[PDB]
RNA sequence: CUGACUGCGAGGCCUGCAAGCCGAGCAGGGGCGAAAGCCGGGCCUAGUGAACCGGUGGUCCCGUGUGGAAGGGCCAUCGA
RNA sequence: UGGCUCUUGGUCGCGCCUGCGUAGGAUAGGUGGGAGCCUGUGAACCCCCGCCUCCGGGUGGGGGGGAGGCGCCGGUGAAAUACCACCCUGGCGCGGCUGGGGGCCUAACCCUCGGAUGGGGGGACAGCGCUUGGCGGGCAGUUUGACUGGGGCGGUCGCC
RNA sequence: CAGGCUCUGGCGACUGUUUACCAAAAACACAGCUCUCUGCGAACUCGUAAGAGGAGGUAUAGGGAGCGACGCUUGCCCGG
RNA sequence: GGCGGGACCUAAGGUGAAGCCGAAAGGCGUAGCCGAAGGGCAGCCGGUUAAUAUUCCGGCCCUUCCCGCAGGUGCGAUGG
RNA sequence: GGAGGCGUAGGGAAACCGAGUCCGAACAGGGCGUCUAGUCCGCGGCCGUGGACCCGAAACCGGGCGAGCUAGCCCUGGCCAGGGUGAAGCUGGGGUGAGACCCAGUGGAGGCCCGAACCGGUGGGGGAUGCAAACCCCUCGGAUGAGCUGGGGCUAGGAG
RNA sequence: CCCCGUGGUUCGUGGAGCCAUGGGGGAAUCUGGGCGGACCACCGCCUAAGGCUAAGUACUCCGGGUGACCGAUAGCGCACC
RNA sequence: GAGCCGGUAGCGGGCGUGGAUCCCUGGAUGUCCGAAUGGGGGAACCCGGCCGGCGGGAACGCCGGUCACCGCGCGCGCGGGGGGAACCUGGGGAACUGAAACAUCUCAGUACCCAGAGGAGAGGAAAGAGAAAUCGACUCCCUGAGUAGCGGCGAGCGAAAGGGGACCAGCCUAAACCGUCCGGCUUGUCCGGGCGGGGUCGUGGGGCCCUCGGACCGAAUCCCCAGCCUAGCC
């Protein structure tokens, strides 16, 4: 008696899978305590259904991210600042990093997704990414210039 | 030994007949009936406990038929039964049938 | 040497029926005899069992839309 | 009517190993492909351990050495050899899928608990459905002959 | 209105019970003896079942069978 | 109104919301209900009629419910 | 109204053939056939089928009706004159180291005694189209118990 | 649909199909499925597992019509309280 | 259309050509029991709830309305209950008897019990028949035919096709797809549940997608009427 997991179960198989278990494990364990529903023709229907929704989805975000990656790459962002030498008086940080991107281009970016440890002290020529979804990460070069 | 509530199945009237002798094709004499009486085949009949909108239904529904009941409680999934007795909720149930 | 025959059988004994009994002769292929002839078991009178159901061998007659098959029929014999 | 595990049994899926005549280098599974393969995916050979021992070996290994060795040739028998397949003989270890057993689990099912979408106990047994064989005057339907100096008992029953 | 008595046997220990309407007994019952089943959702009985009785009991208890106060006893045969 | 019965109560049993079982008919079943010669409840004597009386009448008692008055108290139930 | 029925062809298990056909190798011999009927209605005799000339069982089966008689049980009430015997215990005494136990008194036990009511029905006589489809007289058994009895209830036919 | 136990049909296990189904297993959607008497091939017929449907047919409590039916022991058990 | 107050005369009183008695139809009244149904109950009796009225009426009593249970449908509506001589279908289902015993067989799916329906009931539009190169729903009568077959191949049991007749009628759904309302949470091209449209076939039909074409039938439901029945008249 074929049904569909709920939740990944040991030596059984994954969530969402279409397994095979004999009709009393599944009238009097599986199905009772949520764990799985019959394999009927309308649930799996729906099963299909969901994953075909999250595959859009996924698809939407990574085309989403692909058109965003396009926009950036081809841009110097150039930040001026009050600088004595190479190091800088203030800081620039995600933050100010995010703010010149939206003054300047346009681009509202999420200052947490930028993969920045320690705020830029010093002047010159960055590469950061950004990585607003895994396996598709941007690079971002930017110009902490001076004055 | 009563209803199936799903398939209706009702015990049936067979015949009890007791043979002896070697058959025809056998190269026998025959096979002569020594006795017929009545008797009667009942059903498989189980008992099967569901939960539906949180009440507890019992059915006694012959063997052969566990998986429709099943099927019913998928086909109850759109059913205004919040609140309902377990009787009624049986009665719909069947009335899905 | 195998007539302890195959295909028949005029005509009778007996007799409620059904049975039981004797049987010349015609043909087929035979046995013995030089031949005439004889041989269809046993000097004779007991040594037995009707049908139904089924087994075996043969036959190739019927074969449930057609061709086959299943199953039966017919000939022979078995199971009192 | 289910979960887990152990254990044996059967079959397939792989890893596989295993096969002993005269003769013949030695212990030749079979039918083929087959005239070359193999070594830093480190050689002829040296010792220690498992394994099957037809008492000769076979083979998995390890370390040293660290680059040689076996085919076709011919000996040779029915079949003759490196190397590559497919498949047998029998064995083992993982596994499929099961047939028995042993052990455990809870959730079907059963019992119970001022408390019940729960707790506790039994537990895939018991009960019950269909089927198999058996026991079965507890009950039911019937049978249990004729002749005959009455019947019974004895004797008799067809044929010469 | 109101016991005849005694001696001595058989059977049943006793008071009881029974063939309404031919048998009141020596028959049945009986306390008591033994064998046997039953661990409790007991065995067993009634019922197709549900459910009851057993028992709101628990082996010093419940079912079945036999024997039948009590005294003294109850042997041999396990092949069917 | 006072005796007996009902407008009170329960017993075996009967029925039977819930619930369970059975081809049908129906069978069980806690609660509740019905169920009396049991529990509970207030009348005794005498007279009178052709025929009735603890029933009409006479004398002397008593109960229940409704309303009102006064006094008194946390009153109030199918539950304890 | 001609659907259909009977008759006009039989023989053969049939295939099939046909005044013939069957067994058979047979043109042999025999079986059954062929040398023509029929059919419809009325009536009568007898037959098959129905209950079949009429009356009569003991019985079998299905569904109901009965425990106002009787058997047992359950619930609730009631009745048993009077007399007799005198268990345990208690009390006092005797006894003893203490006891057992002995004696007197008190006590009022029992499927104990006698015997009415009440429940029975031993023996005899009567009765025998009876007073009576089980009675009458005499006598006799039990009568505080396994006693009797009123009312309300339950169990029935292969069942109680 | 197949197997196991049966019922129905003329069919009593018979060569036993067809219709139905108590138990076990259990499909497909026209290239699908059932039947034509085990079975197989060919050739046909048909379209299951949802439901409804007058009329022609059965009966006589009742009303009426008619008897080579009865005539008070007959005729319904009752002519009648 | 002249008598009348039943069978029923009498006592004692009345009515009718101003149309009585009598007959047909509708209506009114209809105590109590009974499916009996407010509750109980030993049928025709007993005892209540609520609203309204009566008596001096609060206690007591009378009056009128109303209150059982089950099923279906969003507290309220509709339906159900029980009876009926036979006839009908379904669920159960004997035995004597016959076989000159008896068990398979027969009697027989009869008797009876139970549930249900109606003036009828069942059945009915082919997953049929069976060999006709064929028929065309079902029911009923005749025939086929005591044939085919069944059967301790005993006793016995007993079809269908076909042909002749009576009658004559065919339909609605499920599913594909489409729309809509509702709610499930696993948020959608989702699943499920109502309703609407679409659709009903065997020469296979239908959905969808293109491509061409744009009134005649007619109910079994409803309305009206002839005819008929329930008194009579010449
Ligand atoms: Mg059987
Ligand atoms: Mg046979
Ligand atoms: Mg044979
Ligand atoms: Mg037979
Ligand atoms: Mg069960
Ligand atoms: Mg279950
Ligand atoms: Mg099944
Ligand atoms: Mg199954
Ligand atoms: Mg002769
Ligand atoms: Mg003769
Ligand atoms: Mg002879
Ligand atoms: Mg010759
Ligand atoms: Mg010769
Ligand atoms: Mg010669
Ligand atoms: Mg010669
Ligand atoms: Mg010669
Ligand atoms: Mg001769
Ligand atoms: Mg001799
Ligand atoms: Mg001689
Ligand atoms: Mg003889
Ligand atoms: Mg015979
Ligand atoms: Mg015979
Ligand atoms: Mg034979
Ligand atoms: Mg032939
Ligand atoms: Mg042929
Ligand atoms: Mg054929
Ligand atoms: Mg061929
Ligand atoms: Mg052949
Ligand atoms: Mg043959
Ligand atoms: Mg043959
Ligand atoms: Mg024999
Ligand atoms: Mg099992
Ligand atoms: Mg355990
Ligand atoms: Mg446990
Ligand atoms: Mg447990
Ligand atoms: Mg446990
Ligand atoms: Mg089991
Ligand atoms: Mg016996
Ligand atoms: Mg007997
Ligand atoms: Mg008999
Ligand atoms: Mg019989
Ligand atoms: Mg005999
Ligand atoms: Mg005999
Ligand atoms: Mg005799
Ligand atoms: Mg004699
Ligand atoms: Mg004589
Ligand atoms: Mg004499
Ligand atoms: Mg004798
Ligand atoms: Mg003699
Ligand atoms: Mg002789
Ligand atoms: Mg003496
Ligand atoms: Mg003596
Ligand atoms: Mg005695
Ligand atoms: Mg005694
Ligand atoms: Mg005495
Ligand atoms: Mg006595
Ligand atoms: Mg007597
Ligand atoms: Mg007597
Ligand atoms: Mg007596
Ligand atoms: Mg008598
Ligand atoms: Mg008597
Ligand atoms: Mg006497
Ligand atoms: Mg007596
Ligand atoms: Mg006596
Ligand atoms: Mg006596
Ligand atoms: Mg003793
Ligand atoms: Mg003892
Ligand atoms: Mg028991
Ligand atoms: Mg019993
Ligand atoms: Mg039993
Ligand atoms: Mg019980
Ligand atoms: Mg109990
Ligand atoms: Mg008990
Ligand atoms: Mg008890
Ligand atoms: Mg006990
Ligand atoms: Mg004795
Ligand atoms: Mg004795
Ligand atoms: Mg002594
Ligand atoms: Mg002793
Ligand atoms: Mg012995
Ligand atoms: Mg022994
Ligand atoms: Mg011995
Ligand atoms: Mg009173
Ligand atoms: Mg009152
Ligand atoms: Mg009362
Ligand atoms: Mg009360
Ligand atoms: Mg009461
Ligand atoms: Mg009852
Ligand atoms: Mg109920
Ligand atoms: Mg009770
Ligand atoms: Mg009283
Ligand atoms: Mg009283
Ligand atoms: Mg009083
Ligand atoms: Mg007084
Ligand atoms: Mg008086
Ligand atoms: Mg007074
Ligand atoms: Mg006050
Ligand atoms: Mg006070
Ligand atoms: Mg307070
Ligand atoms: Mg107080
Ligand atoms: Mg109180
Ligand atoms: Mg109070
Ligand atoms: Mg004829
Ligand atoms: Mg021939
Ligand atoms: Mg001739
Ligand atoms: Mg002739
Ligand atoms: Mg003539
Ligand atoms: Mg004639
Ligand atoms: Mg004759
Ligand atoms: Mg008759
Ligand atoms: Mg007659
Ligand atoms: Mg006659
Ligand atoms: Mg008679
Ligand atoms: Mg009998
Ligand atoms: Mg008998
Ligand atoms: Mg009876
Ligand atoms: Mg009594
Ligand atoms: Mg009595
Ligand atoms: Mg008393
Ligand atoms: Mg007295
Ligand atoms: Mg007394
Ligand atoms: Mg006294
Ligand atoms: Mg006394
Ligand atoms: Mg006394
Ligand atoms: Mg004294
Ligand atoms: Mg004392
Ligand atoms: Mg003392
Ligand atoms: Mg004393
Ligand atoms: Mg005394
Ligand atoms: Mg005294
Ligand atoms: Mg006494
Ligand atoms: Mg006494
Ligand atoms: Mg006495
Ligand atoms: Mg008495
Ligand atoms: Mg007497
Ligand atoms: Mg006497
Ligand atoms: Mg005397
Ligand atoms: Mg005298
Ligand atoms: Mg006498
Ligand atoms: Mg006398
Ligand atoms: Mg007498
Ligand atoms: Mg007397
Ligand atoms: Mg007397
Ligand atoms: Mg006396
Ligand atoms: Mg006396
Ligand atoms: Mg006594
Ligand atoms: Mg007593
Ligand atoms: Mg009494
Ligand atoms: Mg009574
Ligand atoms: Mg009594
Ligand atoms: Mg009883
Ligand atoms: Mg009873
Ligand atoms: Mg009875
Ligand atoms: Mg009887
Ligand atoms: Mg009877
Ligand atoms: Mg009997
Ligand atoms: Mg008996
Ligand atoms: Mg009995
Ligand atoms: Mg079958
Ligand atoms: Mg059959
Ligand atoms: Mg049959
Ligand atoms: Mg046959
Ligand atoms: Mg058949
Ligand atoms: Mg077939
Ligand atoms: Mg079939
Ligand atoms: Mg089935
Ligand atoms: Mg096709
Ligand atoms: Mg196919
Ligand atoms: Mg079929
Ligand atoms: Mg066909
Ligand atoms: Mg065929
Ligand atoms: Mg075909
Ligand atoms: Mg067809
Ligand atoms: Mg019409
Ligand atoms: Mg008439
Ligand atoms: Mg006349
Ligand atoms: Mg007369
Ligand atoms: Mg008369
Ligand atoms: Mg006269
Ligand atoms: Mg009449
Ligand atoms: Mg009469
Ligand atoms: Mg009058
Ligand atoms: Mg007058
Ligand atoms: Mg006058
Ligand atoms: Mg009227
Ligand atoms: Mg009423
Ligand atoms: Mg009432
Ligand atoms: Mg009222
Ligand atoms: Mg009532
Ligand atoms: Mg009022
Ligand atoms: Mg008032
Ligand atoms: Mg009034
Ligand atoms: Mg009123
Ligand atoms: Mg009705
Ligand atoms: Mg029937
Ligand atoms: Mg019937
Ligand atoms: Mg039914
Ligand atoms: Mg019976
Ligand atoms: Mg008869
Ligand atoms: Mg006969
Ligand atoms: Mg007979
Ligand atoms: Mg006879
Ligand atoms: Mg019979
Ligand atoms: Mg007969
Ligand atoms: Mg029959
Ligand atoms: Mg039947
Ligand atoms: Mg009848
Ligand atoms: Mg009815
Ligand atoms: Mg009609
Ligand atoms: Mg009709
Ligand atoms: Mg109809
Ligand atoms: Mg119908
Ligand atoms: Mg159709
Ligand atoms: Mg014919
Ligand atoms: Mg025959
Ligand atoms: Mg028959
Ligand atoms: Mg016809
Ligand atoms: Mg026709
Ligand atoms: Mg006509
Ligand atoms: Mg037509
Ligand atoms: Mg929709
Ligand atoms: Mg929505
Ligand atoms: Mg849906
Ligand atoms: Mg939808
Ligand atoms: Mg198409
Ligand atoms: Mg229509």
């Amino acid at each position: 008696m074929k049904v569909i997991l709920l939740e990944p179960l040991e030596n059984l198989g994954d969530v969402g899978q279409v397994v095979d278990v004999k009709p009393g494990y599944a009238r009097n364990y599986l199905l009772p305590r949520g764990l799985a529903v019959l394999a009927t023709e309308s649930n799996l229907k729906a099963l299909e259904a969901r994953i075909r929704a999250q595959a859009k989805r996924l698809a939407e975000r990574k085309a989403e991210a692909e058109r965003l990656k396009e926009i950036l790459e081809n841009l110097t962002l150039t930040i001026p600042v009050r600088a004595g030498e190479t190091k800088i008086y203030g800081s620039v940080t995600a933050k100010d990093i995010a703010e010149a991107l939206s003054r300047q281009h346009g681009i509202t970016i999420d200052p947490k997704r930028l993969a920045l440890e320690k705020p830029i002290k010093e002047l010159g020529e960055y590469v950061l990414t950004y990585k607003p979804h895994p396996e598709v990460p941007i690079q971002l070069k930017v110009s902490v210039v001076a004055q | 030994s009563k209803v199936c509530e799903i398939s209706g199945k009702r015990p049936i009237v067979a015949n009890s007949i007791q043979r002896r002798g070697k058959a025809k094709r056998e190269g026998g004499v025959g096979k002569k009936t020594t006795g017929i009486s009545k008797r009667r085949q009942y059903p498989n009949l189980q008992k099967v406990r569901v939960r539906v909108a949180g009440q507890e239904i019992t059915f006694r529904v012959a063997a052969s038929h566990i998986p429709k009941v099943y099927e019913l409680v998928e086909r109850a999934k759109g059913l205004r039964l919040e609140g309902l007795s377990p009787k009624e909720i049986k009665k719909e149930l069947l009335k899905l049938l």
